[PDB]
């Protein structure tokens, strides 16, 4: 009904921006003691 | 020659007008694009830079360069986008010249039709001028 959603910017940031009618995948990274190291390529689900 | 741009002024700007306004919603993928690197992505942002880079167009400097700078937008077969572009700048850069250096060279055709139709009376006045002198002086 009269859902809200209260977005958190400590925990968060600035979100990533994309438009209507764009097929899109995100791109994720593997971080190792905080160094970029490999990028991911596994099966992987998103959800709300 | 600025009196007689009455009506070809108005339709290169309406031209212009009805162009730029077209290809804003064209490349619209090349500003709105997560591409890092990109040089001429502002070009097509915004109404006022569609303006400017369509008018770059129309000016026809480096368009070669900026085909290519579109190009890092994923080639949907070239089928609309690209040939409208080219179209465009050929067409407008062409005809809008053509039509001004075509007009210019009439007026002065036409000041020169006058100036020889004055000489050309003066001519003919002189004559009638001479021939009555002729008449008068028999006529004492």
């Amino acid at each position: 009904d009269d859902l809200i959603v209260f977005y958190e910017y400590k925990d968060l940031g600035c979100p990533r921006l994309v438009y209507y009618d764009k097929p899109w995948k995100p791109v994720v990274e593997l971080w190792k003691n905080g160094i970029v190291e490999e990028i991911m390529n596994a099966e992987y689900v998103i959800s709300e | 020659a600025l009196k007689s741009m009455t009506f070809l002024l108005m339709l290169l700007l309406i031209f212009f007008y009805i162009f730029a306004v077209t290809g804003v919603y064209f490349f619209r993928e090349y500003s709105r694009s997560t591409i890092e690197g990109l040089e001429y992505n502002m070009f097509f942002s915004d109404l006022l830079n569609s303006l400017v880079t369509v008018f770059i167009l129309f000016t026809l400097d480096h368009w070669y360069a900026v085909l290519q700078d579109i190009w890092k937008v994923p080639e949907s077969s070239r089928v609309f986008s690209s040939i409208y572009v080219i179209l465009w700048l050929l067409l407008g850069s062409i005809i809008f010249r053509n039509i001004i250096v075509a007009m210019m060279v009439t007026n002065f055709q036409n000041i020169r039709s006058e100036l020889s139709e004055e000489m050309s009376h003066l001519e003919v006045q002189y004559k009638a001028d001479m021939f009555k002198q002729q008449i008068i002086q028999r006529r004492q």
